[PDB]
């Protein structure tokens, strides 16, 4: 006598939101914010470097925890809580604008940059800076007058770029303990450190006083830079109170750099990665952590977004 | 949904139809039967599984670092950042919000849809030889035997084979 | 809208129908009536609401200030600010506008959906005994008066009773 | 014979936007957008501190206008247009950084450095900074030279940071108005001071000349700050021209901090401030202000955008 | 689309069909002829014109540069603002597929809607003259010339004219 | 016998996306997104200043290149790779914020700031701004000590604002190859400038030494800038190396800065500008360029997306 037209039913539906109505029950229904982190660092086929206890500054000065990073190469350069990027107490003037720089660099090459001195000393070392007994950064040079209270003569050198790629050029300040201090290394008078390069100029005095003792010593060294472009010239006018650079650095290309405290993992590949690992996901959307970076899927507030790929569920 | 088919003139759904999304359910002197329709099934998964191939997708925009969670950032700068990426999480958790409930929407309205399509089909074929219930059955004024349900459900029911009969019965 | 009943076929509203959103206005040998159909009006108008709620809705976001009404911050920061500002500004102006009409799109699509559903519902009742005008009116062919008038409305209205003396009047 | 099938309808609608169309009429409409305006700061039920003529960085250094306001407590923090951060002519390097620390801060707990003094004056006032005759910054010490151009000590002062969050230390540079009178206040020579915290090094030599008449004063102090870690200690090496810091700032937990010109009203509560008063609203949109802050519907440029709640309005 | 007429029951369109979007095919004693509907056309045609309207539109707000070509800003604030520019892409990226897709989904509802709409228009006109193929043709059972397909096709033609005729050819 | 109905359709049609299908073909698309760029500054209607060799920050200096420049009017300004900002090597302190001001400034009005000079030279020249024979930069005064090697007597001069808008104020610190020719030029002992207006603190002192050659000079010359507000006064104390404002700028208007190397076209209207044309566009959407500016469609990152505008193409 008949025939019957329906559809299929659960007992039972997945809640879902629409423009109409909260928690829907549908057939079916999938999620689509990512919640799923990997505590690891999934480095399958990249080129990585895990900079440990080595700063990501320090690849550029040379501290003896950053002696094997000195021309490092990478895709993925990894930043860790323990990385310092000082032996000898002191800091980097625009120091998180050079780290977006390196981060991003593909590693370093260095070049020397064919300084000669006549008239100073040029091998000041320290207790902080150790390599079986006292050192210094390995790329820069601790420039002192000959002998104690003895004038520093007033100095220019300069370094032309003669490659195809800017130079990331690295000079620092000394700030001695005393204002004797000062005068014993470079003599007496005040010191006047000057910077010029074609869209640069600043100008460096020192400031001798007592700061608390970091490393057992309570000196500090101040750190500066400019990137040097192709056929530039820079040229270091000095009276004294002067870090040294030996060698010019050279960016090689391409990377990403992240900081995290979680262990690396050439099984899992990935391209989103937080402090706390890796979010592997097609998902378009993510719950995990906002300031994830490479390539991610977008962060978001709710835990949870199921979207329908069922009909209404409508049960008996 | 908006064609009043799923949660609507068909009262509920089948929990005994595993073979298909959509299908018939038959009563004769030889007894009930249940079968799915294949096609309707099929174009719902399609018109679906094409959704979710849209959104399942790879943002191939890389950022990178702007703050430090070593080394905090200038204070000034640091809150510069946080308003932005606010804004920007804002943006984004909004933008998920709808587009999950739009796309819920359309997805049920699309099943209601093919609903009313297959159902609308198989009125059609029985074009003078049945009437309509209203609870989504078709009472059939011929004799219509398994044999003669499996021709409406593979689309070769003839409708002039069985008129003047039906057309009678009246 | 889509369904073609609202500013379709039905050729315009009544502004007597003050007693629901839906309704019929019936004719016969006791005269003419006006009535509501509740659970129509009842589902547009909760569809309707839950629209409503899901946009008023409560940002627990908070933001702070990142610039200075009183004392100017530096003109380059400032400016940074004011572009990103202005660039939130265009983002969510777009979304506030997409969404209005959007959702206006759907409300009137809708409306004239349970418009649709309600008479299709009613041509389901009078199986065979009564025929379809087309200006959104049932034309009935046995003698239906005001107790079968909310027989209709009521859905309790039987088609087998009045079958015969409609199919004859043919 | 007939039984008809209708919707309802006005001979008059309203007109909303839909995807397809411009000024279609519906039968009922809603606003999305938030036009009103409370002309008021809505404060029931929140701690709330109106500093009138105090200006925020006042309250850690303490001119007479914010001797009330020395170690406040709120969620709520109202910057007024007529407020001063100082009494003796000055101002705050890196000055939106802290206000926006101060905003947020839940107000500030003040703690005694412990700073202990030999050879030098230590009570210097001023015409500007007045508390019944001369006075100065509440929380401040204006050092100076036993008497009229005599040697000012190198002296070196430290603090611990003891407590379990981050301290907030202020000292100032006083910049006399001629090259005489900074000789006067703290002998000849020129003076320099440096600061040393675990993240931070910075140094302060100070600029004497003549600057236009403030309060009817020539003379600047610049204001420094840094925020010091717990466990962290600051060194103070200073030759003179200093303003040193009797009282150590704490905050205390959260706040959101607003400027605005409108009075105070614990009669209404809410959550979205602009300077022209209170948004209070559950609309998704407002066309107010931009610049509101707090928990705020989003600014847009449209002034009205109507939400169809009803059919089309179709008369007869 | 959802309404189960173009690519649905209606095999396919005609490319004969010049003259308008939609149109009747009719066959007779006379032969056969082909013309457009113009109501139909035109309400779909209006309603895709203000779709366009609607998304051509100027955008009154000025944008100033933040950042330098020539001079490079400093490297700190110039990745702000690129980080910045780049989120403010990744959004206007999305919102232009999200846009065009979702219209180009109602675009396509839309007029599988209005061929819906006429084809219900003619079934109600030919009220009992007529029944349903289900190809989207109507076998007419009384005799009806080139002259009484341009009634159908105006809406003029009246069904109780050929009533009784149709009614015994049933 | 019978009547069909129909649709029309083509042999072949437009591919489109939508919620459920890529590429699904349609009767009729149009693109939404612009890729047409015109390679021209399309200026019809606009009062145009194309500065060519005059960079922008020289049109508040005037060096030789800027002389057509000093007190320019426009509704757009376009700068060019060729211009120059100096004559006589040097920079200016914050630059960049300096040239949004005056990219929106819709040009400048001069005016002079009456400053008298007594018991010092005030007519420095140079090779490297030309104008027939010696020169300097139009509206700075290059001041020196009267002799050789003779003292710059402590200098105090002011300039109130008495106009209705801010006053941008510049002038310029001198840094000369040598100690020595700085005692030359300004006589010896170390020199300081200062500068005090209502919001603003600062103070500068020199930094003789060698920078490489530019224009044939190792000499650089800083320039700094404050706006100084109605009414507010502004002071100048100094002991030498000053290059003083002899004029004062103010702002005209309103106006639109772009940076381009194609030619001007009054022939053509446009709004949206990029460094390689103009676009002129209706479409929300354009894949140009992300840094355009004006009033432009949103950049996206797709090539291409097509909007439908007719159904669904179904052919026989
Ligand atoms: C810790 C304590 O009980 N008393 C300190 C005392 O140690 C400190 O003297 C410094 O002590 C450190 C190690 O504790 C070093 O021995 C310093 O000597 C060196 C150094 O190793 O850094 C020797 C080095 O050859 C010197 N090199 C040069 C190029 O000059 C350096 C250098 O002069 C300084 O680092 C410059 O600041 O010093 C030694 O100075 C004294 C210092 O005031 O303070 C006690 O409280
Ligand atoms: C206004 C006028 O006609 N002529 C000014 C003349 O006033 C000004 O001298 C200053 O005048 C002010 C009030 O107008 C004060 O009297 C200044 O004296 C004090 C002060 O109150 O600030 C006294 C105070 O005890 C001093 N304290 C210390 C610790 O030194 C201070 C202090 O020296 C200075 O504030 C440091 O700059 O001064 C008084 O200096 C003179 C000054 O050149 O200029 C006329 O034009
Ligand atoms: C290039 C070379 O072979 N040797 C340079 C030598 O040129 C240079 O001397 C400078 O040379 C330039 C042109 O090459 C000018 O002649 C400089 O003289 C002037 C100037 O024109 O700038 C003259 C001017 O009247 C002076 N004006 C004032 C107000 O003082 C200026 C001014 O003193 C300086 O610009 C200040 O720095 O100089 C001339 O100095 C020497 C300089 O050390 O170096 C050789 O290597
Ligand atoms: C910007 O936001 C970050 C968080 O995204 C703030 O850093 C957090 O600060 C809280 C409390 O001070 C700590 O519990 C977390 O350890 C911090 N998280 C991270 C990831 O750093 C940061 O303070 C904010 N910036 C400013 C200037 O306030
Ligand atoms: C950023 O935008 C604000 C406005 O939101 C600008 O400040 C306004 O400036 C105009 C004209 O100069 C004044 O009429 C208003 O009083 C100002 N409003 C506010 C709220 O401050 C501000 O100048 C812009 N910033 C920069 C650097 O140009
Ligand atoms: C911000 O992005 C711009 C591009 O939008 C970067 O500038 C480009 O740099 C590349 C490679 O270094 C050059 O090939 C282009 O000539 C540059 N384009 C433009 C328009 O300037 C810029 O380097 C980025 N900023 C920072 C700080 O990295
Ligand atoms: C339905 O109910 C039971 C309750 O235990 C639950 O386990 C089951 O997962 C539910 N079904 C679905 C599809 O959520
Ligand atoms: C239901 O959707 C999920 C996605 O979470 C999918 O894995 C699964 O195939 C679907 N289940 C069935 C029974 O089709
Ligand atoms: C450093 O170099 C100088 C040579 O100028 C030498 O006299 C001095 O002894 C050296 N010091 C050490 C530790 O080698
Ligand atoms: C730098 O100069 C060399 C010639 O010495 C030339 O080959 C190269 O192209 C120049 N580079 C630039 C950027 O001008
Ligand atoms: C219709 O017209 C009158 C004109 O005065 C107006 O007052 C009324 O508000 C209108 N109705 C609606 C619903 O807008
Ligand atoms: C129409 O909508 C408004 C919202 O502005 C609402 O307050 C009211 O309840 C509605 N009017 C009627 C008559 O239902
Ligand atoms: C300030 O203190 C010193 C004590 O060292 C004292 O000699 C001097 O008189 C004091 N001045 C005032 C006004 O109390
Ligand atoms: C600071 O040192 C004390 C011991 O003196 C210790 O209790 C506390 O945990 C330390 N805080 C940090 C942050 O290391
Ligand atoms: C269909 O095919 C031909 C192949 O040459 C092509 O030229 C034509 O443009 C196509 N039609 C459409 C509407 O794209
Ligand atoms: C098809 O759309 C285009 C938009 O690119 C338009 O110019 C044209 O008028 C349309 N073509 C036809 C035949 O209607
Ligand atoms: C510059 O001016 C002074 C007047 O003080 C004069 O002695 C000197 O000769 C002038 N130099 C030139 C080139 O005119
Ligand atoms: C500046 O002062 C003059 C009176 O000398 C006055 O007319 C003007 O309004 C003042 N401007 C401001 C901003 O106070």
């Amino acid at each position: 006598d008949k025939i019957c037209l329906g559809h299929h039913a659960l007992s039972n539906g997945t809640k879902v939101n629409t423009l109409t109505e909260r928690g829907v029950e549908v057939v079916n229904a999938t999620e689509t914010v990512e919640r799923t982190n990997i505590p690891r660092i999934c480095s399958k086929g990249k080129r990585t470097v895990d900079l440990g206890q080595c700063g990501l500054l320090g690849t550029i000065t040379g501290p003896p925890q950053c002696d094997q990073f000195l021309e490092f190469s990478a895709d993925l350069i990894i930043e860790r809580r323990e990385g310092s990027d000082v032996c000898y107490p002191g800091k980097f003037v625009n120091e998180e604008a050079l780290r977006q720089i390196l981060r991003e660099s593909g590693g370093i090459d260095k070049e020397a940059m064919g300084f000669t001195y006549s008239g100073i000393r040029t091998n000041g070392t320290t207790s902080a800076c150790r390599r079986s007994g006292s050192s210094f950064y390995a790329e820069m040079k601790w420039l002192l007058s000959n002998t104690d209270n003895a004038a520093f003569p007033q100095m220019t050198k300069s370094y032309k770029n003669t490659r195809k790629s800017p130079a990331l050029i690295v000079w620092g300040i000394h700030h001695s303990v005393s204002t004797a201090e000062q005068t014993k290394l470079y003599g007496s008078g005040n010191k006047l450190v000057t910077v010029g390069s074609s869209n640069y100029q600043q100008s460096f005095v020192p400031s001798p006083g007592a700061r608390p003792q970091v490393n057992g010593l309570s000196g500090r060294i101040d750190f500066h830079w400019l990137m040097l472009n192709p056929n530039d010239t820079v040229t270091f006018s000095f009276n004294g109170a002067f870090i040294a650079p030996d060698r010019a650095s050279f960016l090689r290309g391409k990377s990403m750099g992240i900081q995290s405290g979680v262990q690396v993992d050439a099984n899992c590949e990935g391209d989103c990665y937080h402090s706390g690992g890796t979010i592997i996901s097609n998902l378009p959307f993510q719950n995990i952590d906002s300031r994830a970076v490479g390539k991610c899927p977008r962060y978001v507030k709710q835990r949870s977004l199921l979207l329908a790929t069922g009909m209404k569920n409508v049960p008996e | 949904g908006l064609f009043g088919a799923i949660a609507g003139f068909i009262e509920n759904g089948w929990e005994g139809l595993i073979d298909g999304w959509y299908g018939f359910r038959h009563q004769n002197a030889q007894g009930e039967g249940t079968a799915a329709d294949y096609k309707s099934t099929q174009s719902a998964i399609d018109q679906i599984t094409g959704k979710l191939n849209r959104l399942i997708e790879k943002t191939n925009q890389q950022f990178e670092l702007i703050d430090n969670e070593f080394n905090e950032v200038e204070k000034q700068i640091g809150n510069v950042i946080n308003w932005t990426r606010d804004s920007i999480t804002e943006v984004w958790s909004y933008n998920a919000e709808l587009l999950v409930a739009m796309e819920n929407q359309h997805t049920i309205d699309l099943a209601d849809s093919e609903m009313d399509k297959l159902y609308e089909r198989v009125k059609r074929q029985l074009r003078e030889n049945a009437e309509e219930d209203g609870t989504g059955c078709f009472e059939i004024f011929h004799k219509c035997d398994d044999d003669c349900m499996a021709s409406i459900r593979n689309n070769t029911y003839d409708h002039s084979k069985y008129r003047e009969e039906a057309m009678q019965n009246r």
